[PDB]
């Protein structure tokens, strides 16, 4: 369980639009670390790693 | 996941 830092936009590619304060379930994340794959309400998709932290 | 890197933290 992890909350948005910040917010991000989606730009495509299958990534995912996060507002800050908003709760994620993360799935894992790509060969670098940079980008995270996670669930919100709104879907599926990759985020930055960087603009989501563990929450509780 | 993309090819590009993300955006850095504000």
């Amino acid at each position: 369980l992890f909350v948005a830092l910040y917010d991000f936009v989606a730009s495509g590619d299958n990534t995912l639009s996060i507002t800050k304060g908003e709760k994620l379930r993360v799935l894992g994340y790509n060969h670098n670390g940079e980008w995270c794959e996670a669930q919100t309400k709104n879907g599926q998709g990759w985020v930055p790693s960087a603009y989501i932290t563990p929450v509780n | 996941a993309p090819t590009y890197s993300p955006p850095l933290p504000p």
